[PDB]
């Protein structure tokens, strides 16, 4: 199957205009759709043969598709808009229908804020029930987009994690945990454990060890 | 007033089967393709082939060929999807779709998507009915910043979902977030609930968190103590 | 009296290139050596069969008349019509087709078996052409015909071949790395040509009843 090759994350200020691409191989002689889906419903068809709309979109948005690149533009971008948009081409020499590997359009209607992290060892309760787990919460950040990495004694962890998707909270900011299942061996064995969450590009990290 | 109507939720054991339908109205059942996308929990869609309702051929993608058998009942305008030898990884929504959108040229022979159906959501677990293990997320001046210190409760390994999670039976609302459910190897579900309180009202506040999980018929009352 | 294809060949004009029909319109002409054969001389490549021997018969025509032999909104009810457009048969910037052939697709997610006839009653010799696709991938065959085993069968009095076209992936040629292979027959008067197919015809629209003397 030929790939179609679309950006993970597109973000916008209302009303400012936004562009999100799919790249294919001569897909510019093809005819592109875009489906809009938001959280929880069925996509929706927004955009069919490259520039066309479906009754009941509004013209604000369009396309176009030129070479080895499709566009789809949202113009004056409302906060209603937020939603994954994919493209779709039918590629011949495989006899597949092809997804773009999506977009996420992010509206960024609120100012940014850095994530504040706190992390609990396991309790004692769970210590002697033979298990352990440890919770790495995140907490009043902004855009809802956070990336956890666990470390033990400086070293990556990968098993046992267990990450939530950011959800939105009372104040209208967003909120993410992260689970690191453990034997409570493991827990004793190491120095310390550590969660690294990464928000815009940027790290907080915090740690917790046994012996405290 | 096209429309396609997919038959209800299911939950499956690892190795099972299930069988989807979808049912069309607003056209001719077998004037239009009839397609299948696959979208696992916060992934992309994923092509799984289409049927040809008038003469019944298929095509099939070729990472869901051999599990995964469509059909259609002409008579009740009905295309089905079959799942075959289910594992974890097929906890996923599955849409049906119609291929309206008409081709313009022989260079492009193609009928795309333009009516999707609501969606089936299939969950696969070995687990069955379990209450949940309560643990407490004592606070700490490891967890104390500002002089807002964090409680919090551990729900661990419960099935199936929803739990429900108050603190002092209702009357403690504010500071309070509830995480959602995440789905564990094992099968089980899991969530905490963390509140942020002042670091002068422990010890003379009892904080207390009121998890009932109906499924079960449980409900848990898990003091969050200091260390 | 010669005929002036200006930068048409004679496959191009014959088959209605939207290039060349803006300019030619003659009944009695006598010279027709213009432009030899181009492999971008037709819009959609493709082999053009017994071209030479369609440059002697056409050589010294005293009569010419173009007339619909199927009518494209009368002869094929159970297929689509208005498909059979392509970039590589551009006219004014949209992709358009011969205008003496027509390409027919399937309809409604079927191609069903087609079969039509052509009883000569112009009095004259009758130059009846089609094309066969050959797609360049199994994919385009399943969407434009459905069906995977396709054959043409055309047969008259002079004529009689039975084609079966091939899936090949061909260097690309004005943008297509498939074919549409070119054929051709004179038609009796009084003869009867009977097209039969299960896909991949490209359909005949319009023939030429021609004399010679
Ligand atoms: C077209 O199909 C119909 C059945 O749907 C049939 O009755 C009719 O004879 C067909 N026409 C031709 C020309 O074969």
């Amino acid at each position: 199957q030929s790939v179609l090759t679309q950006p993970p994350s597109v973000s916008v200020a209302p009303g400012q205009t936004a562009r999100i691409t799919c790249g294919g191989n001569n897909i510019g002689s093809k005819s592109v759709h875009w489906y809009q889906q938001k959280p929880g419903q069925a996509p929706v068809l927004v955009v069919y043969d490259d520039s066309d709309r479906p009754s009941g979109i509004p013209e604000r948005f369009s396309g176009s598709n030129s070479g080895n690149t499709a566009t789809l533009t949202i113009s004056r971008v409302e906060a209603g808009d937020e939603a994954d948009y994919y493209c779709q081409v039918w590629d011949s020499s495989s006899d597949h229908v092809v997804f773009g590997g999506g977009t996420k359009l992010t509206v960024l209607g609120q100012p940014k804020a850095a994530p504040s992290v706190t992390l609990f060892p396991p309790s004692s309760e769970e210590l002697q029930a033979n298990k352990a787990t440890l919770v790495c919460l995140i907490s009043d950040f902004y855009p809802g987009a956070v990336t956890v990495a666990w470390k033990a004694d400086s070293s990556p962890v990968k098993a046992g994690v267990e990450t939530t998707t950011p959800s939105k909270q009372s104040n209208n900011k967003y909120a993410a945990s992260s689970y690191l299942s453990l034997t409570p061996e493991q827990w004793k064995s190491h120095r310390s454990y550590s969660c690294q969450v990464t928000h815009e590009g940027s790290t907080v990290e915090k740690t917790v060890a046994p012996t405290e | 007033q096209v429309q396609l109507v997919q038959s209800g939720a299911e939950v499956k054991k690892p190795g099972a089967s299930v069988k989807v339908s979808c049912k069309a109205s607003g056209y001719t059942f077998t004037g239009y393709y009839m397609h299948w996308v696959r979208q696992a929990p916060g992934q992309g869609l994923e092509w799984m082939g289409w049927i040809n309702p008038n003469s019944g051929g298929t095509n099939y993608a070729q990472k869901f060929q051999g599990w995964v058998t469509m059909t259609r009942d002409t008579s009740i305008s009905t295309a089905y999807m079959e799942l075959s030898r289910l594992r974890s990884d097929d906890t996923a929504v599955y849409y049906c779709a119609r291929g309206g959108l008409e081709p313009r040229s022989v260079d492009y022979y193609y009928y795309g998507m333009d009516v999707w159906g609501q969606g089936t959501t299939v969950t696969v677990s070995s687990a069955s009915t379990k209450g949940p293990s309560v643990f407490p997320l004592a606070p700490s001046s490891k967890s104390t910043s500002g002089g807002t210190a964090a409680l919090g409760c551990l729900v661990k390994d419960y099935f199936p979902e929803p739990v429900t999670v108050s603190w002092n039976s209702g009357a403690l609302t504010s500071g309070v977030h509830t995480f959602p459910a995440v789905l564990q190897s094992s099968g089980l579900y899991s969530l905490s609930s963390v509140v942020t309180v002042p670091s002068s009202s422990l010890g003379t506040q009892t904080y207390i968190c009121n998890v009932n999980h109906k499924p079960s018929n449980t409900k848990v009352d898990k003091r969050v103590e200091p260390k | 009296a010669p005929l002036q294809l200006g930068n048409c060949s004679i496959a191009g004009w014959i088959l209605g290139n939207p290039e060349c029909e803006s300019l030619f319109s003659k009944e009695s002409w006598s010279y027709i050596a213009e432009t030899p054969n181009s492999e971008n001389g037709t819009c959609y490549p493709g082999y053009f069969a017994d071209y030479e021997e369609l440059r002697e018969q056409l050589s010294s025509v005293s009569s010419f008349e173009r007339f619909e032999i199927f009518p494209k909104e009368s002869s094929w009810p159970n297929h689509t019509v208005t498909k059979g457009v392509t970039a590589s048969c551009s006219h004014n910037g949209k992709s358009s087709f011969y205008r003496n052939l027509l390409w027919l697709t399937e309809k409604n997610g079927l191609y069903p078996n087609l079969s039509k006839s052509y009883v000569n009653n112009k009095e004259k010799e009758v130059l009846v052409l089609w094309g066969v696709h050959h797609p360049s991938n199994i994919g385009d065959q399943r969407a434009i015909y459905h069906t995977e085993n396709a054959y043409v069968s055309v047969v008259s009095s002079h004529y009689s071949r039975r084609f079966t076209p091939e899936i090949a992936k061909r260097p690309k040629v004005r943008d297509q790395e498939g074919r549409i292979n070119y054929y051709w027959t004179l038609l009796e008067p009084g003869d009867t040509i009977i097209f039969e197919a299960n896909g991949n015809l490209i359909a005949p629209w319009y023939a030429f009843a021609l004399s010679r003397g």
